[PDB]
RNA sequence: GCGCCGCUAGAGGUGAAAUUCUUGGACCGGCGCAAGACGGACCAGAGCGAAAGCAUUUGCCAAGAAUGUUUUCAUUAAUCAAGAACGAAAGUCGGAGGUUCGAAGACGAUCAGAUACCGUCGUAGUUCCGACCAUAAACGAUGCCGACUGGCGAUGCGGCGGC
RNA sequence: UUACGGCGGU
């Protein structure tokens, strides 16, 4: 739990409140940081991968370190058919249609 | 229209036992306004005093620290946070033409109180000495360096913290490794500059009551 | 704030000053004690010895 | 009667006095012996209204009298000088209202202990605002 | 013409020295071609030394010292005029002027 | 024989995609396929599986590294901070 | 000094050259006899040792090379040989 | 990380160069069940249970083990061939002090 | 920069001033934490390096001059078309970082005009990694090697000799 | 703080 952590830490994959089993930082390369505890009233506030800063529960349990799989979108998809692969698996997103046309 | 120093008390504030001058000067708080207490609102208040008006004789250009760690009703008891010299005293010393050593070790008593110690000291002129610069080479420096950081991790290393501060007011430890290292090269500005607290061990309320003792 | 207005003779004149040879600077002695003694620049004819008197005593001499 | 601290007539309350006489401004604030609890903060530019002056020699005497008048009227009766320059990457000389206020504040009803020079001195950090060659006045 | 056999500056076995920054101008200048002055300036500006000791809690004090390094571009030492423009025969000599203290 | 003079592993693309593009892979690709040392046995058998996943040739054990890389460096950099952060002041 | 006669120097003046640029060069060095404390073996040991010399019954350490001139281990028996 | 760290590596190929020795780890295993090895060398990236028994092995042998700051195959080139090499044991020094250095 | 307190209306900045920041409490004071740069004073007509250049400690690695030498080899050398290695700062591509400073830019001023100096802010950049670029008032405006030709005091590193 | 110019040949 942040709580326990000093401050400083870099945390990925964090409850955004006790209990939920993990929220908040969770994509490939992000992570988040601790700063500022607060051990009465206690609450903890958390640096989040948008920059925004957010004060959270100080028993909101968490995993140290950050996601493997970073860097992944230094690569360029680089062609068309590598990018019908990448949105295949996702969703139906993919050829989006400019509405001028 | 309020006036704020209505609302505030002023507590007194106490030295350790070692120190000749027990009565530091007078602090104050504001009074008890439900949760804002008055006794959290003045721990870890840091009282940057000098030896001349802690001590009988002693020198003016050496400043303790002495957080308070707790009250008891009025009086408001404090514990050795560090040490440094004033800084007049510190660039007075540092002239042309001699070779600057320092060093620094972190070393914790046998109490649980991590320390990190800063020394310093400056090679010496001759009585006889015709050339200008009396500066000591690299090697000689190494070994003074090596044998400064060797003699104060003993003599902290040897007790508990209370034999530790109390060897800073006769600041003997540079005495120490002044005699030790005039065999090396003369030195003779030889001061531990500067003692900073890392680690503070659960906060036994008996033993700062013992420090506050007779 | 209410300070005496406070007579005081001078000592040995230090020359002219103030850019256009208008000021004199004086060092007046404070007619209790020739211990307390502040350097000070008057205007006009001046006469080492006499007695000149301060509306205030202390602000500022002339340094840079 | 709930200002004024528990004193004889002898005995003497100290209190630290920062004197920050940088350019530009000026600063007599004063506050208590750990540093904490801010006495009374006056300010030279505060008390001219012309804004050549905040850093004057006279604004800062006058700065220095108020201070001392509202310190001896609650209860803390001799100060520690704790002088500042601008320091760190600026100038290390202190300004013009420094020793005015100082001054000053010895002539006004006070006792002086300890002074000292406390401004901020680096270890060789932090780029100065010039450019290269310098402010080109 | 080559004016100075140095050329301004005390460099000789070397090819990079630290740079400094000026103090009132903040103007880059390497570290030997700068106009050095130490400054052992007393912090009480002795007009005003016997009007703190009598409100000194003390019957002696020593009063501290203040301990100002200067170091200047030689475009703004000859303006503040610390340094000036000597002949070329009385130029040729590196030693301080005199002090006169009292 | 030295077959091609810039392109190295990019020729595959042929004349396609750009030429900044093309320069933009040839560091990612050359990174992706190599065969690393690895930390456990000492072989140079870590072999890139999925996206972020590097496995051994033989004592058969996945590390989760980076995407292209086998240590992103900043993920070295939290790790020299996090064991910094453990040993000082122990929590 | 038109007229040193560069061809007979006195012997001081010989000494303070260096060992080269002298009118006929020689060497600064010089073999030295050297009684160990506590055995008949006189060691010839060389001016400029460079190796830690021992000696052969009683195995104890005879001198020490360092920078230019050997400095031997103990104050012994010593004196300067041919 | 300067100087001093030839008492370890430097020593080493030296009993390399004079004495005898064995490298590998069922080589050890027998060394060490008869008596005859006096000091084993266990790299820094030996597997963990492997560690586990060559320790357990020199408690019943009595001799000493050696953990070698560095690699498995920086072990090898500190031995002064091109192989990787986790455990050895020198079981005859030739004139060094490996034995009678720290442990 | 961000917490948590203290007191109060200014703070900043300039030759003056304004843009700006501020009772959703700024500047100031105190204690804490974080991050990135940078190693002051010691620091010199000191030192090293082929030149560019190099200053916080301890520490693996490999190198180097100088000195010492009654060792070794016995002309192996010197300069060098071709061809190579290194090369400040800025610059480019990609990746981390992004405190400070800051081209461009925005605005304030000052000016007859200000696309400038002066001020507030600020992108690229300055920091690390990897790949490039090979130019500087890269200067001692003096190629390298060799010899000879006045003196004096001093310095730095070895060596030797003495109150 | 602001201070910009002065036709050609003799
Ligand atoms: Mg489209
Ligand atoms: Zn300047
Ligand atoms: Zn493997």
């Amino acid at each position: 739990p942040v709580g326990t952590m000093p401050e400083g830490t870099i945390v990925c994959c964090l409850e955004e409140k006790p209990g939920d089993r993990g929220k908040l930082a969770r994509a490939s390369g992000n992570y988040a940081t601790v700063i500022s505890h607060n051990p009465e009233t206690k609450k903890t506030r958390v640096k989040l991968p948008s920059g925004s800063k957010k004060v959270i529960s100080s028993a909101n349990r968490a995993v140290v370190g950050v996601v493997a799989g970073g860097g992944r979108i230094d690569k360029p998809i680089l062609k068309a058919g590598r990018a019908y692969h990448k949105y295949k698996a996702k969703r139906n997103c993919w050829p989006r249609v400019r509405g001028v046309a | 229209v309020v006036d704020p120093f209505s609302k505030k008390d002023w507590y007194d504030v106490k030295a350790p036992a070692m120190f000749n001058i027990r009565n530091i000067g007078k602090t104050l708080v504001t009074r008890t306004q439900g949760t804002k207490i008055a006794s959290d609102g003045l721990k870890g208040r840091v009282f940057e005093v000098s030896l001349a008006d802690l001590q009988n004789d002693e020198v003016a250009f050496r400043k303790f620290k002495l957080i308070t760690e707790d009250v008891q009703g009025k009086n408001c008891l404090t514990n050795f946070h560090g040490m440094d010299l004033t800084r007049d005293k510190m660039c007075s010393m540092v002239k042309k033409w001699q070779t600057m050593i320092e060093a620094h070790v972190d070393v914790k008593t046998t109490d649980g109180y991590l320390l990190r110690l800063f020394c310093v000291g400056f090679t010496k002129k001759r009585n006889n000495q015709i050339r200008k610069t009396s500066y000591a080479q690299h090697q000689q420096v190494r070994q003074i360096r090596k044998k400064m950081m060797e003699i104060m991790t003993r003599e902290v290393q040897t007790n508990d913290l209370k034999e530790v501060v109390n060897k800073l007011i006769p600041d003997s430890i540079g005495k120490d490794i002044e005699k030790a290292c005039q065999s090396i090269y003369p030195l003779h500005d030889v001061f531990v500059r500067k003692v900073k607290m890392l680690k503070k061990p659960k906060f036994e309320l008996g033993k700062l009551m013992e420090l506050h003792g007779e | 704030r209410v300070q005496p207005i406070k007579l005081a003779r001078v000592t040995k004149v230090l020359g002219r000053t103030g850019s256009q040879g208008q000021c004199t600077q004086v060092r007046v002695e404070f007619m209790d004690d020739t211990s307390r003694s502040i350097i000070r620049n008057v205007k006009g004819p001046v006469r080492e010895g006499d007695v000149l008197t301060l509306l205030e005593s202390e602000r500022e001499a002339r340094r840079l | 009667i709930s200002l004024g601290p528990q004193v004889a007539e002898g005995e003497n309350v100290f209190g630290v006095c920062h004197i920050f006489a940088s350019f530009n401004d000026t600063f007599v604030h004063v506050t208590d012996l750990s540093g904490k609890e801010t006495i009374c903060r006056v300010t030279g530019g505060m008390k001219v209204k012309a804004d050549r002056d905040e850093s004057s020699p006279y604004a800062a005497m006058l700065a220095a009298q108020d201070v001392a008048q509202r310190c001896k009227e609650l209860g803390i009766t001799a100060l520690h000088i704790k002088l500042r320059a601008t320091g760190g990457n600026r100038t290390k000389t202190p300004g013009p209202g420094a020793q005015s206020a100082l001054r000053a504040l010895a002539r006004s009803g006070m006792k002086i202990g300890r002074i000292e020079d406390v401004t901020p001195i680096p270890s060789d950090s932090t780029r100065r605002k010039g450019g290269r060659r310098g402010r080109r006045l | 013409t080559k004016k100075r056999r140095n050329n301004g500056r005390a460099k000789k076995g070397r090819g990079h020295v630290q740079p400094i920054r000026c103090t009132n101008c903040a103007r880059c200048v390497p570290k030997d071609k700068a106009i050095k002055k130490f400054v052992i300036r007393n912090i009480v500006e002795a007009a005003a030394v016997r009007d703190i000791s009598e409100a000194s809690v003390f019957d002696a004090y020593v009063l501290p010292k203040l301990y100002v390094k200067l170091h200047y571009c030689v475009s703004c030492a000859i303006h503040s005029k610390v340094v000036r423009n000597r002949s070329r025969e009385a130029r040729k000599d590196r030693t301080p002027p005199p002090r006169f203290r009292p | 024989a030295k077959r091609t003079k810039k392109v190295g592993i990019v020729g595959k693309y042929g004349t396609r995609y750009g030429a900044s593009l093309r320069k933009m892979v040839k560091k990612i690709e050359i990174s992706q396929h190599a065969k690393y040392t690895c930390s456990f046995c000492g072989k140079t058998k870590m072999k890139r599986r999925a996206v972020g996943i590097w496995h051994c040739g033989s004592c058969m054990k996945t590390v989760a590294g980076g995407a292209w890389t086998y240590n992103t460096t900043s993920a070295v950099t939290v790790k020299s901070a996090i064991r910094r952060l453990k040993e000082l002041k122990d929590q | 000094p038109l007229a040193k006669d560069l061809l007979h120097p006195s012997p001081e003046e010989e000494k303070r050259k260096h060992k080269k640029k002298r009118l006929v060069q020689s060497p600064n060095s010089y073999f030295m006899d050297v009684k160990c404390p506590g055995c008949y073996k006189i060691t010839t040991v060389f001016s400029h040792a460079q190796t830690v010399v021992l000696c052969v019954g009683c195995s104890t350490v005879l001198c020490q090379p360092t920078g230019g001139k050997a400095r031997l281990t103990e104050g012994c028996s010593f004196r300067r040989k041919q | 990380t300067k100087k001093s760290l030839e008492s370890i590596n430097s020593r080493l190929q030296l009993v390399m160069k004079s004495g005898k020795y064995v490298l590998g780890y069922k080589q050890t295993l027998k060394m060490i069940r008869q008596g005859k090895a006096k000091l084993v060398i266990l790299a820094n990236n030996c597997p963990a249970l492997r560690k586990s028994e060559i320790e357990y092995y020199a408690m019943l042998a009595k001799t000493g083990v050696h953990h070698y700051s560095g690699n498995n195959i920086e072990l090898g080139t500190a031995c002064g061939k091109y192989y990787r090499v986790c455990t050895l044991a020198i079981i005859d020094p030739g004139d060094s002090d490996i034995i009678r250095s720290m442990p």
